[PDB]
RNA sequence: AACCAUGACACCCAUGAAUUGGGGA
RNA sequence: CGCGCGGCUUCGAAUGAA
RNA sequence: UUGAACUGUGGGCCACGUAGUGUGGUGCCGUACCAGUCCCGUACCUCGACGUGUUUUGACCCACGCCCUCGUGGCC
């Protein structure tokens, strides 16, 4: 508790919390994974809120629901997430 | 909405001296605001500044020492001619001993004892002492 | 002799040495690395410069070449100066483009009308993203010290210390060099939140 | 160099006050709540050694409930605090 | 503050600092060309073109690879729509309270509304005529 | 006493418990 | 079904997103 | 009537005056500390680096004459 806290340099407790925008600069919240569907042996690329529909390119099935939020996946498939860049 | 970026950045600065702070943030920053502060730093005012960038207007951060009274823009930025300083001294400044009036002319932002002293003249901008 | 080929046309009068042996470099490299013998017939180098200093132990080699190249090039980036460093020991291998840089007009009318990718801050930032380009900029600082100093920290991904830590004392030599600007250089574990490696 | 000075090399200024250590503000004569702590240095032994460090707490400060927090950073910055404990 | 009420929303996106491609997208700008002139063919907005790219193929901020915004885009091949999509949109929200009222007279608090979003068109009418993206002499209604 | 007898837009500004709606872990 | 080879004729440069 | 940011305010040597940072190395006393010896207790005593603080490098700024095709080229 005796440390001394600085604008320039803010400590990771505090960065965490503060809403986008909000930080020293702003960035995104998202990112993106590659869906694999039960078979179907393609991987797609999907984003991690994603309001449209999402069809796998063989299979021609819904991947992902949109909802207020995060999107969720269909029970079967299952993701991985992408480096930033 | 914000129509002044410079009284917007003075009116935090010498806020946050009222409360007695050790640094401060402003945003959004521009380049009479950077050419404000480099005059008030040389003469020992604030003290070491950094400038943070975001692909925007950025932010600054500046550190205090407990020197600055209070600082201020004037508006609208009135006309002065180089027999008008003394005028402005008289009614914006607690003594002609110390304080400054910061002008922009035709050579640059700079204070109205450089301004004197190259003879020129032009739009006061502030104050601080 | 077809060497000179890729050097441009002008310096084929009277080529350097260096520029010579890169001429012959590329085009043996033309034939042999499976991936670099396409893309690489419609490049040519425009020039080679070389700095040396008493610090810095190692020599660095700078390649300009046409603006026009500098998608075909990215194609092939790293692995090229890979090898040229692989060819030439004691030396990095620096590839930058040629940029023009317009003077600010003093008339409002003017300035309205200069192209932004000619304007010399514009220039200057893809010089340093030419300088290290399989990393990025993820943080710029600029400090004002008491005095009248001033500096600029730029700062880069903590993932990729490892590689690019041997590189970093020579290229801000090297940025100094061609812009007449210095640098500093950090790194950043988890840009987002503005922490600094330390 | 503390106070005016004439033409001449005469200091005018009659009782050059106290400036606070933690707001680098000046202590006035009305002020009533302003307080001064002393610190003795001690030896390698754990005996005192007969030499003081002198703290300035504004006054106001005290009030506030700040008064505390100042200390902390003061004492740090003197070195008689150990800021975080050390490795094992 | 909202500019036709009181609410004070902050909801928006917050863009990246790094404006590079991020290296695992394969993907290269003439194929993205070719996905966004496709696209439009079939009549989906500005807007819904850089969502669908964003939600289904990993492209992210169009503008960073192809450097080139998706309204430019479509200009150049000559597909662009005949009015601005706000102005379009504005509109049509316009045409479908006027034809609600026809029938609900009483509706006075539709009324209320309706002010409101003409006094919207009128003053983006005024600026696409002062920047020369309609024609002059364009009149809503 | 169409009242908060307190015009609209923008900035800074100390704390502790609650409550309505959306979101993240 | 894909697959490279031979002759081949035919017809992407813009400040940034408060 | 009042209205957001942006295109840009150089580089070397002069020469020594001055000048803060940190930078390296230099001696490294005196104390502390580190690793050792006797050896407790369940404290100490002996023996060989690590840290100060004396000096001395690298940039910054202030006093300052000239040069710079005063970004890169491309001439010479
Ligand atoms: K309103
Ligand atoms: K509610
Ligand atoms: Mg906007
Ligand atoms: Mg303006
Ligand atoms: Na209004
Ligand atoms: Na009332
Ligand atoms: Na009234």
């Amino acid at each position: 508790g005796f440390f001394d806290s600085d604008l320039s340099y803010p400590t990771v407790r505090t960065e965490r919390m503060k809403h986008k925008r909000r930080r020293l600069v702003q960035g995104p919240n998202s990112y993106f994974m590659d869906v694999k569907c039960p078979g179907c042996k393609n991987i797609t690329v999907v984003y991690s809120h994603a309001t449209s529909e999402v069809k796998c390119n063989g299979c021609a099935t819904l991947l992902c629901r949109p909802t207020g939020g995060k999107a969720m996946l269909v029970t079967g498939c299952g993701f991985r997430k992408k480096p930033d860049h | 909405t914000m129509m002044s970026v410079l009284a917007n950045a003075l009116r935090c600065i010498a806020g946050a001296e009222r409360r007695g702070k050790r640094q401060v943030l402003i945003r959004p920053s521009s380049k009479v605001v950077v050419k404000f502060l480099q005059v008030m730093q040389k003469h020992g005012y604030i003290g070491e500044f950094e400038i943070v960038d975001d692909h925007r207007a950025g932010k600054i951060v500046v550190n205090l020492n407990g020197r600055l009274n209070k600082c201020g823009a004037i508006c609208p930025r009135f006309d002065c001619t180089a027999r008008d300083f003394e005028k402005w001294v008289k009614n914006i400044l607690p003594s002609r001993q110390f304080g400054f009036v910061v002008l922009t002319t035709s050579l640059g932002i700079m204070d109205h004892e450089e301004a004197r002293a190259r003879n020129t003249g032009g739009k006061v901008l502030g104050f601080f002492y | 002799q077809p060497h000179l080929r890729k050097l441009r046309k002008l310096k084929r009068a009277n080529p350097s040495q260096e520029e010579e042996s890169v001429a012959r470099v590329l085009f043996e490299l033309e034939g042999s690395h499976k991936t670099l013998r396409a893309q690489l017939p419609r490049f040519h180098i425009n020039t080679v410069r070389t700095s040396s200093s008493p610090r810095h132990k190692k020599t660095a080699m700078i390649i300009l070449y046409p603006l026009r190249f500098i998608m075909l090039v990215r194609k092939i980036q790293r692995t090229l100066t890979a090898e040229l460093e692989k060819r030439f020991p004691g030396n990095i291998v620096v590839l930058v483009a040629q940029r023009k840089i317009t003077k600010r007009p003093n008339d409002v009318y003017k300035l309205q009308q200069v192209q932004r990718s000619r304007t010399s801050v514009a220039v200057f930032e893809n010089i340093l993203n030419d300088l290290i380009y399989p990393c990025d900029v993820v943080g710029r600082r600029w400090r004002y010290r008491t005095d009248g100093s001033k500096l600029m920290k730029v700062f880069l991904d903590a993932r990729d210390r490892k590689r690019v830590e041997s590189r970093l004392p020579l290229l801000a030599h090297v940025y100094k060099l061609l812009t007449h600007r210095t640098v500093t250089f950090g790194f950043m574990w988890n840009p987002k939140l503005q922490q600094v490696s330390s | 160099t503390i106070g005016t000075y004439n033409e001449e090399g005469v200091n005018v200024d009659l009782y050059i006050p106290r400036k606070c250590h933690a707001t680098n503000s000046l202590i006035t004569s009305f002020d009533h709540s302003a307080v001064q702590i002393a610190i003795a240095n001690v030896d390698p032994n754990g005996v005192i050694d007969g030499t003081t460090t002198t703290l300035c707490i504004a006054g106001y400060l005290r009030c506030q409930g700040e008064s505390d927090h100042a200390i902390n950073h003061l004492a740090i910055a003197k070195g008689i605090v150990r800021i975080k404990t050390k490795k094992k | 503050v909202r500019m036709h009420g009181n609410g004070h929303g902050k909801a928006a996106s917050a863009l990246p600092y790094r404006r590079t491609p991020p290296t695992w997208l394969k993907s290269s700008s003439r194929d993205v060309i070719d996905a966004v002139c496709k696209l439009a063919k079939k009549g989906l907005s500005p807007s819904r073109i850089g969502m669908q790219l964003r939600d289904s193929m990993g492209i992210a901020q169009v503008k960073n690879v192809t450097g080139r915004k998706i309204l430019r885009i479509l200009k150049h091949k000559g597909m662009a729509p005949e009015i601005p999509e706000d102005l379009y949109c504005l509109i049509k929200r316009a045409t479908q309270m006027r034809k609600h009222l026809e029938r609900n007279t009483k509706d006075k608090d539709t009324k209320f509304r309706l002010i409101l979003v003409e006094s919207r068109i009128h003053r983006l009418a005024r600026y696409y005529r002062r920047v020369k993206q309609l024609p002059p002499t364009w009149k809503y209604e």
